[PDB]
RNA sequence: GGUUGGCCUCGGAUAGCCGGUCCCCCGCCGGGGUCCGGUGCGGAGUGCCCUUCGUCCUGGGAAACGGGGCGCGGCCGGAGAGGCGGCCGCCCCCUCGCCCGUCACGCACCGCACGUUCGUGGGGAACCUGGCGCUAAACCAUUCGUAGACGACCUGCUUC
RNA sequence: UGGGCCACUUUUGGUAAGCAGAACUGGCGCUGCGGGAUGAACCGAACGCCGGGUUAAGGCGCCCGAUGCCGACGCUCAUCA
RNA sequence: GCUGGGAAGGCCCGGCGGGGAAGGUGGCUCGGGGG
């Protein structure tokens, strides 16, 4: 977890090296919050990392009116060569801080599961 | 496990039939030739001492004669005898040699 | 849960087992009793005959053929009391009743797996020590159950098999210790991480 | 009310289906017990009635 | 790769002894045995996952037979850890006995 | 058969109740189903308490029955309980599921790992053994 | 239509248990008698096992007497409902998979549900594709009369 | 409408009666609902169609919602409890 | 906040004491025990 924006979504990326995920929002009802930190004080979120940067895109159907021939293209979202630039410059100082604690990136590189004998109700987070 | 002997009297297979007239007289046929090829003699020692080992009473098949009858009846009856008196082992080796 | 629940019923008393199956099953739960000789029911051998036979006497005068079937094995009476603690005239209650298997002895399904108690149902817990009891294999026997010396000799039978399975799982244990032991320079290291954790005292 | 005499009941419940029997041949139902000391023997046999 | 929801069994209806009330629903959570364990799973979601006949409609994938019927944990149901469901359409009884997800989703840990 | 008795100055361990937990001493017994009890070093003021929560441990004090905390005090500090207590394996299998219970999920993903190298080297450790074992030519 | 890792097993006692070890008897393994530990069960079902992001550079440890075979062939065990399990021989493969590190990559689908398994699920027809194989009965009609209200039942019908 | 009946208590005749006859209040009749397994009258409570909360009388092994409390103290063994 | 302006209790070996005992400490006596 990095901060929280304008709208109350978080900004998350575990790095996208670990387990592919990028600079993203999510919403804090639908994450659980461990007890394990790290200190990314004095790490520099650039400051147009903002909802309106996050906000999805689209554009259908301006001069197109009777859906025969398809709109169907563009359907694939791009990855934007800025959001590169951004991902490499916070993930080039959220990493080394990741790497300071022993085997905590392969803990970001596992996902989380419910075994049939533990309960979430009496596990600590 | 029921193991049978081999060469079947006709007025025994005709316990079989509903129709012994129609009947093309198939039965057994299939079972008999195990008793002379490799694999089926193999198999029927294997019945046999599977018998010995995991039965506790054992009974022969055996049918009447219906040719020495003065009856219209030429099907013979079936029926089951228990075999008393010894160890498993001993009866089984007495029915094997009283077969046919 | 979704696996099998196969529980012993040696040393239980009948009627507690009962209801804690009959929920269990109402609540979509595959249950296994086996063993239902070894079921106990408090109040001495006499008094619990008298009603078994009280309940022989209960049969339709016009055509007993008709009337209430008196269940002799031991797995079968557990069976209808479970069944007098289930809705077993509703679908959902047959359901119920069909999610639950009754053996006497341990047949070779269920002879190769762990079983599991229910201690509030234990004879042990349950009962006042100074208190009599029936065994249910004995009053089984005793209104006309015939297979007890048979269930007996295969249970003695799938005893001595039993006993040689352990025999082996203790020499593995021991063999697991003299190793645990052996290979220790280079285990120490995650024996303190557990040690740490609160696993592996 | 009671019947007036006393009378025993005509014929026994013992045999009580009296339907026709579902085979012909006869069926032996209980074989003598069987004692391992004794020589191995048959139990039953087979024969047809002539008069 | 993971479960990620608690199993749960469609217990019954709130009901009495001789009335029913199918509009809300009772579950009994894997785990939870005591009244003062159903306190995480207050306001979770819970999903009734059933298949049909006829293909619907997949939010994020193509259309299969699987159905849903969404609700949510109200409260604690008597002492031994049952808990109340108020679902969109009240539960066919045909569930009873059958497997209910509650799936963390609102989390407050 | 029985080694464990209600006595005075036998310390029982409480294991439900308010003061569950903590350990006590037994300074005087009333009508077979209670005792006085005073833990004065594990803070437990002078009360009654059923037996039924309580768990005799092998410890006995020495000092009068219905006397004063201040010499329940003395005979607890005399020969300390509390350290004899931390050292035996009953405490320890407490304090190991305490820790267990309190284990987060980094610390659940390591365990994981340390278990699953421990177990290989374990069983590639049998195995050997077992081979060994198993070359036996003899009368 | 369900389901969303597995547990492959002593017997039991409860005013008692469990484990381990040296002497005696049972044909090299168990049963005793000592002795030594543990017992709010830690050789613990409040337990144990497995643990799934995937690859690429790249070191150290574990191993290297190692892993994977719907590959064949053989053997052994299991009968209570064995519907299962184990051991060998040859061959074909990678030296990888397990832990701690180096290294970057994969649609990063722009916060969102039914995701994730059992699963190559069960049942029913049908099409193509190869190998190995089989060539039957039942009922009616007729006949019998050990049978019989009718059904049903017992019987016979090109061979010495 | 002018056949009433039931219950606490008072009460007459009768051995008594789910009998016959009075007094008082309530009820059933005319009234469903929760509880008493069942039930005209007992206990709770009276009713437009619903959602949430909480109770009454009554309950909480299983049928069957709810004690799956580490409930408290005793008493009791019944071969018709 | 109130109460008996709570009751008990903790610490100050509470100190100068006085008294009462028993579910009797030490000591003494008697009877059974471990070198
Ligand atoms: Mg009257
Ligand atoms: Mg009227
Ligand atoms: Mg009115
Ligand atoms: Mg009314
Ligand atoms: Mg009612
Ligand atoms: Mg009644
Ligand atoms: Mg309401
Ligand atoms: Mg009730
Ligand atoms: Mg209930
Ligand atoms: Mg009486």
């Amino acid at each position: 977890f990095l901060k929280q924006l304008a709208s109350g979504l978080l900004l998350v990326t575990g790095p996208l090296v670990l387990n592919r995920v990028p600079l993203r929002r999510t919403h804090q009802k639908f994450v659980i919050a461990t007890s394990t930190k790290i200190d990314i004080s004095n790490v520099k979120i650039p400051k147009h990392l903002t909802d309106a940067y996050f906000k999805k895109k689209k554009l259908r159907k301006p001069r197109h009116q009777e859906g025969e021939i398809f709109d169907t293209e563009k359907e694939k979202y791009e990855i934007t060569e800025q959001r590169k630039i951004d991902q490499k410059a916070v993930d080039s100082q959220i990493l080394p801080k990741i790497k300071a604690i022993p085997q905590l990136q392969g803990y970001l590189r596992s996902v989380f599961a419910l075994t049939n004998g533990i309960y979430p109700h009496k596990l600590v987070f | 496990k029921t193991v049978f002997a081999e060469h079947i009297s006709d007025e025994c297979k005709r316990r079989f039939y509903k129709n012994w007239h129609k009947s093309k007289k198939k039965a057994f046929t299939k079972y008999c030739k195990k008793w002379q090829d490799e694999d089926g003699k193999k198999q029927l020692e294997k019945d046999f001492s599977s018998m010995k080992k995991y039965c506790q009473v054992i009974r022969v098949i055996a049918h009447t004669q219906m040719r020495l009858l003065p009856l219209r009846q030429k099907k013979a009856h079936l029926m089951e005898i228990q075999v008393n008196g010894g160890t498993v082992a001993e009866k089984l080796d007495w029915a094997r040699e009283r077969l046919e | 849960e979704v696996q099998v629940l196969v529980l012993d019923g040696r040393g239980h008393l009948l009627g507690r087992l009962a209801a804690i199956v009959a929920k269990q099953v109402l609540l979509g739960r595959k249950v296994v009793v086996v063993r239902c000789e070894g079921i106990n029911i408090s109040g001495n051998f006499y008094r619990n005959k008298l009603k078994y036979l009280a309940f022989l006497r209960k049969r339709m005068n016009t055509n007993p053929s008709r009337g209430p079937y008196h269940f002799r094995a031991p797995s079968r009476i557990f069976w209808r009391t479970v069944r007098g603690m289930l809705p077993h005239k509703t679908k959902r209650g047959q359901a119920a009743l069909d999610r639950l298997k009754v053996f006497d002895g341990i047949p070779p399904p269920y002879d190769k797996k762990k079983r599991m108690v229910v201690p509030a149902a234990l004879k042990v817990v349950r009962l006042k020590p100074t208190r009599k009891f029936a065994y249910l294999g004995r009053l089984a026997h005793e209104v006309g159950w015939k297979y007890q010396a048979v269930t007996a000799t295969l249970e003695e039978k799938r005893k001595e098999k039993a006993k040689i399975h352990y025999r082996k799982k203790k020499q593995l244990m021991r063999l697991r210790k003299q190793a645990e032991k052996n290979v220790e320079k280079k285990i120490d290291k995650y024996t303190e991480v557990l040690k740490t954790h609160g696993l592996l005292v | 009310s009671h019947r007036k005499f006393s009378a025993p009941r005509h014929g026994s419940l013992g045999f009580l289906p009296r339907k026709r029997s579902s085979r012909h041949r006869g069926k032996v139902k209980s074989f003598p017990k069987d004692d391992p000391s004794k020589p191995v023997h048959l139990t039953a046999f087979l024969g047809y009635k002539a008069g | 790769s993971g479960r990620l929801w608690s199993k749960a069994i469609f217990a019954g209806y709130k009901r009495g002894l001789r009335n029913q009330r199918e509009h809300t629903a009772l579950l009994k959570i894997e785990g939870v045995y005591a009244r003062d364990e159903t306190e995480f799973y207050l306001g979770k979601r819970c999903a009734y996952v059933y298949k049909a006949k006829n293909n619907t409609v997949t939010p994020g994938g193509k259309p299969n037979k699987t159905r849903v019927i969404w609700g949510k944990v109200t409260r604690a149901h008597g002492n031994s850890g049952m808990v109340r469901a108020k679902f969109r359409s009240n539960l066919p009884a045909k569930a009873i006995g059958h497997r209910i997800r509650v799936m963390l989703y609102p989390s407050r840990i | 058969v029985f080694r464990r008795f209600v006595e005075v100055g036998r310390v029982a361990y409480v294991s439900f109740g308010p003061h569950a937990g903590k350990l006590v001493a037994i300074v005087d017994v009333i009508d077979q189903n209670r005792a006085l009890v005073d833990g004065p070093c594990t803070q437990v003021r002078r009360q009654a308490m059923p037996f039924k929560c309580m768990q005799l441990t092998d410890f006995i004090l020495k000092f009068p029955h219905s006397a004063h905390q201040k010499y329940v005090r003395q005979a607890w500090q005399k020969a300390d309980i509390n350290t004899k207590w931390a050292a035996t394996r009953w405490a320890k299998k407490i304090e190991a599921r305490e820790r267990k219970a309190k284990m987060t999920d980094f610390d659940r993903f390591k365990v994981m790992k340390a278990k699953k190298m421990r177990n290989r080297i374990i069983k590639n450790e049998v195995k050997k053994l077992q081979k060994a074992a198993l070359l036996k030519a003899s009368p």
